[PDB]
C-alpha cells in the first residue's frame, strides 16, 4: 500500500423513459402554410419545404 | 423543352445486362474528338487514342484539345450525351481512385493503368473497351505530372543503384487515404519518344538559359535605368563562379522549346466542387472551361 | 416540323405553372402544402452549403464576407473554411489597432489553430489556399449552416434585398483615381521575402483592368520593393527555393459607384470596412506572377 | 556628434534608432522621423550609446 | 525511463507524431479505437488523489 488513497469518480449513463404532464393550452403555437423552395441540380432537383 | 444533347448509337448487339452495367455510369465524364450531333461508339473515350509506340503524355496532349461531355441518359439503341457549358453546374461520378472533398480544383488525366486491373471491369466488346479518363484534384495531378517528369529525367542512367531506390521512392505517392503507385515510363530498357521529346525540350531550354542570358544582360547593363536587372547578372556571376544569326537561331529555338512545353508547364482546371454526396460516389460540381 | 412549332414564341417560365401544380391538378387532389409558387426558382446564382464550427463564425452573422478554405497536411481537420478577416491577423498590410481589435473577437481554439497552421508550414500560403466565395445566410447552430455563393449575385430570398461584400479598409486598395465604368476586383497576396519573416501582405484590389498582362506589368510597377526583397532572399541564401513573389486571382466584378465606406458591428467592436453593394462573385484560379 | 570642419561638437542628442528591414544593420532617425543624415557628410564623426552599456563609434 | 514506463504501463509509444497533427490533436480528435468485443458496454472511469 503506497502513501495515498484514490477517490475514483465515474459517470454512469441510464437510458430512461420520461413522463410529461402539462395543463390545458399551456403554449399557443402559431403556424402558417408550408412554403416550398427549389434547389436545382442536373439530375436531382431537391425541394425543401 | 429539349436540351442541346449529343446522340450516340452502338454498332454491336449489346445485351440487357450490359445496359444494366452501363446505367451505373450515368454521371461519368466522356471525351469526344469532335463535337458532332451524332457519333458512333468508336469515338467514345480513349480506346481510339491508345498507342504503345508513343508515350503517356501524348494521351494528355490528345486529351488537352477534346470536348468532355457527360452521359445524360442510357436507353435502348442510343446513348444520350450532354456537352457542358461554362458556368452551369453538373454532377460527376467519382470514377477516379482518389477521394474528393469540398472545394477542390479538379483536373482531367489519362489513366495510369491499361489492361489488367481489379477495377477495370468496364464495358467490353469484341475489340472495343470503353475507358474513362481520370478525374483527380489539382495538386495531386500536378504531383503526378512532376513525378513523371523527374522519373523520365532519370531514364538515361537507370543501370545504377542509388537512382533505382530513388525511382522506387518516386514511383510511390501517398494521398488522402490512397496508397498510390504510378507505372514506370521505362519498358524493355528503351524510353518512348514522347517523354524523350519532353525532357529533351526541358534540357534544351535550360541549356539555352545557361548559355544566352549572361551575354544578354551584359549587353543590357549598358542600357541600365533601374536596379532589378543590374543584380540579376550579379547573381549569374555568383552562380557561375559568334555569329548573330546563330544568336537569332538560339532565341528562336528557345521560344519553340517554350511552345513545345504547354502540355506540361500548365493545365486548366475543368471542374470545382460545390457539394459531395455521402460515401463519395458522386459529387455535384460546376463546370469551368 | 411544320410552320407553327418553330414559328411559336419561345417559352417563358413566368407564364405556365410549376411541376407540382400540373402534377396534382391532373389527379384532382389538394394537400396542406401550398405549392403554387416555388421559391428560389428564379435564382440564377449558384449556391452552396457548408458546415463550419463556432470558432470561425465571428464577423459572419451579418451576411457577406469572403470565405477561403485552407489546406493542412493532417487527415481529419484537413480543410478549414476561414473567413477573410481571419487572414487579417496574418497580414503585414494591416495596422496595429484593428489587428489587436479583431483578434480580441477571434479568441476560440479553431481561430488560433488556423493562425498556427498559417505559419507552421514549410511551404508558402497560396498553394494551400483555395477560394470558395461569399456567405449570404447563416443559421446559428453550434456548427452553423451557411450558404455560400460560387457564381452570381448576392441576394436575399425573394430578391427583396441585395447583400453586399464587406472588406476592411486596410486590405482595400485602389490603383487609379479615375475609376472607370466597371472595375473588377482581385485578391492579391504579395509576399515580403525578408529575413525574420515571410509574412505576406493581403490586398483586395479594385481596378478597371481586364486583361492579365496589362495588370501584371503595373503590378510589378507597384510592388517593385517586394521584388527587390525577393531577389535579395534569392541572392543571400542559396540552397533555399523560393516561389511566387506575388499571387493574384480574379474575385469578381462590381459597379464602381456603389463603393462606399461603412462599418460592421458585431459584439460592439465596430470595424471600418469598405462596402461593395451589388457585387457578383466570379471565381478564378490562383494565378502566380513573379 | 563631432565635426572637424568647424570644431563645433554637439554633446546631447536624442536619436530613435531601429532595425530597418531586408538585413537592415541600423538606421538613426530623429524624434520626428527626420532621418537626420549627418553621417552622409565627410565633416562629421559620431558616437552612439545605448540605454545599456553597448557602444558604437561610427565613421 | 519513458520506454520502461511504457512497457510497464501497457500503453505503447507516441509513434513520433507529425508536427502538424499536434494542432489537430489539440483542436480535437478521437484517438483510441474500439476493442475487439464488448459484452458489457462502454467503459468509464476517472481518478483523484
Amino acid at each position: 500500500h503506497p502513501g495515498f488513497a484514490l477517490t475514483a469518480v465515474r459517470t454512469d449513463t441510464f437510458e430512461v423513459d420520461m413522463l410529461l404532464y402539462s395543463g390545458k393550452s399551456c403554449t399557443s403555437v402559431i403556424i402558417n402554410n408550408p412554403i416550398v423552395t427549389k434547389e436545382e441540380r442536373d439530375i436531382s432537383t431537391t425541394y425543401h419545404v | 423543352a429539349m436540351e442541346a444533347n449529343i446522340f450516340c448509337t452502338f454498332d454491336h448487339k449489346l445485351s440487357i445486362a450490359d445496359v444494366g452495367k452501363l446505367t451505373k455510369l450515368v454521371a461519368a465524364v466522356v471525351p469526344i474528338p469532335q463535337r458532332l450531333h451524332l457519333i458512333k461508339h468508336y469515338q467514345l473515350g480513349l480506346h481510339q487514342f491508345v498507342d504503345h509506340t508513343r508515350g503517356y503524355v501524348r494521351l494528355r496532349g490528345l486529351l488537352r484539345n477534346m470536348t468532355l461531355t457527360l452521359m445524360r441518359r442510357v436507353e435502348g439503341n442510343q446513348i444520350l450525351l450532354h456537352v457542358p457549358t461554362h458556368g452551369l453546374l453538373y454532377t460527376v461520378l467519382n470514377t477516379g481512385p482518389v477521394t474528393w472533398e469540398k472545394g477542390d480544383a479538379l483536373c482531367v488525366l489519362p489513366p495510369l493503368f491499361h489492361g489488367p486491373l481489379a477495377r477495370e471491369n468496364l464495358l467490353t466488346l469484341g475489340q472495343w473497351e470503353l475507358v474513362l479518363p481520370w478525374i483527380v484534384p489539382m495538386p495531386l495531378a500536378l504531383e503526378i505530372n512532376q513525378r513523371l517528369l523527374i522519373m523520365g529525367l532519370f531514364s538515361l542512367d537507370r543501370s545504377y543503384e542509388e537512382v533505382k531506390a530513388a525511382v522506387q521512392q518516386l514511383q510511390t505517392i501517398t494521398f488522402r487515404d490512397a496508397t498510390f503507385t504510378i507505372p514506370d515510363p521505362v519498358i524493355d530498357q528503351h524510353l518512348l519518344i514522347d517523354m524523350k521529346t519532353a525532357c529533351l525540350s526541358m534540357s534544351m531550354v535550360a541549356n539555352l538559359a545557361s548559355e544566352l542570358t549572361m551575354t544578354y544582360v551584359r549587353k543590357l547593363a549598358l542600357e541600365d535605368s533601374s536596379m532589378l536587372l543590374v543584380k540579376c547578372q550579379e547573381l549569374l556571376m555568383r552562380l557561375d563562379r559568334v555569329s548573330p544569326d546563330d544568336e537569332i537561331a538560339r532565341l528562336s529555338a528557345l521560344f519553340v522549346m517554350l511552345r513545345q512545353l504547354d502540355d506540361l508547364i500548365r493545365e486548366q482546371v475543368v471542374f470545382t466542387v460545390c457539394d459531395v454526396s455521402p460515401d463519395n460516389k458522386s459529387a455535384t460540381c460546376i463546370f469551368k472551361g | 416540323m411544320d410552320a407553327r412549332a418553330v414559328a411559336k414564341r419561345p417559352r417563358d417560365p413566368a407564364d405556365e405553372d410549376n411541376e407540382l401544380v400540373t402534377a396534382l391538378k391532373a389527379k384532382r387532389e389538394v394537400n396542406t402544402i401550398s405549392v403554387r409558387y416555388l421559391y428560389h426558382a428564379d435564382h440564377q446564382a449558384l449556391t452552396a452549403r457548408f458546415f463550419v464550427p463556432e470558432g470561425l463564425v465571428e464577423f459572419e452573422a451579418q451576411p457577406g464576407a469572403l470565405l477561403i478554405r485552407m489546406e493542412t497536411g493532417c487527415d481529419s481537420p484537413r480543410h478549414l473554411y476561414i473567413s477573410l478577416y481571419l487572414l487579417g491577423i496574418r497580414a503585414s498590410n494591416v495596422s496595429a489597432s484593428t489587428r489587436c481589435l479583431l483578434e480580441s473577437v477571434y479568441t476560440a481554439s479553431a481561430a488560433r489553430a488556423a493562425l498556427q497552421w498559417l505559419d507552421l508550414g514549410p511551404h508558402l500560403l497560396h498553394r494551400r489556399l483555395e477560394t470558395l466565395g461569399c456567405v449570404k445566410t447563416v443559421s446559428l447552430g453550434i456548427t452553423s449552416l451557411l450558404t455560400c455563393v460560387m457564381r452570381g449575385y448576392l441576394y436575399n430570398t425573394l430578391k427583396t434585398e441585395v447583400f453586399a461584400l464587406m472588406i476592411p479598409k486596410d486590405m482595400y486598395l485602389t490603383w487609379e483615381e479615375t475609376r472607370g465604368r466597371l472595375q473588377y476586383v482581385y485578391l492579391i497576396i504579395v509576399y515580403d521575402y525578408d529575413g525574420p519573416e515571410t509574412r505576406p501582405g493581403i490586398y483586395v484590389l479594385t481596378s478597371s483592368i481586364a486583361h492579365w498582362q496589362t495588370l501584371v506589368d503595373v503590378a510589378r510597377g507597384k510592388f517593385a520593393r517586394e521584388r527587390c526583397s525577393f531577389v535579395n532572399r534569392r541572392i543571400t541564401r542559396p540552397r533555399q527555393i523560393p516561389l511566387c513573389t506575388g499571387v493574384i486571382q480574379k474575385l469578381g466584378w462590381c459597379l464602381a459607384d456603389d463603393i462606399h465606406t461603412s462599418f460592421l458591428v458585431h459584439k460592439e467592436l465596430k470595424l471600418s470596412v469598405v462596402r461593395l453593394d451589388n457585387f457578383s462573385v466570379e471565381l478564378g484560379d490562383f494565378r502566380e506572377f513573379v | 556628434v563631432v565635426r572637424c570642419v568647424r570644431a563645433q561638437v554637439d554633446l546631447g542628442v536624442e536619436v530613435r534608432a531601429a532595425r530597418c528591414p531586408r538585413t537592415g544593420l541600423w538606421i538613426v532617425r530623429d524624434r520626428r522621423g527626420r532621418l537626420r543624415r549627418w553621417l552622409s557628410q565627410p565633416e562629421v564623426c559620431v558616437l552612439y550609446v545605448t540605454p545599456d552599456l553597448d557602444f558604437y563609434w561610427v565613421l | 525511463v519513458d520506454r520502461w514506463i511504457r512497457h510497464a504501463a501497457g500503453v505503447e509509444r507516441p509513434q513520433l507524431l507529425d508536427t502538424e497533427t499536434i494542432s489537430m490533436l489539440t483542436f480535437g480528435s478521437m484517438s483510441e479505437r474500439n476493442a475487439a468485443a464488448t459484452v458489457h458496454g462502454q467503459k468509464a472511469a476517472c481518478e483523484l488523489i
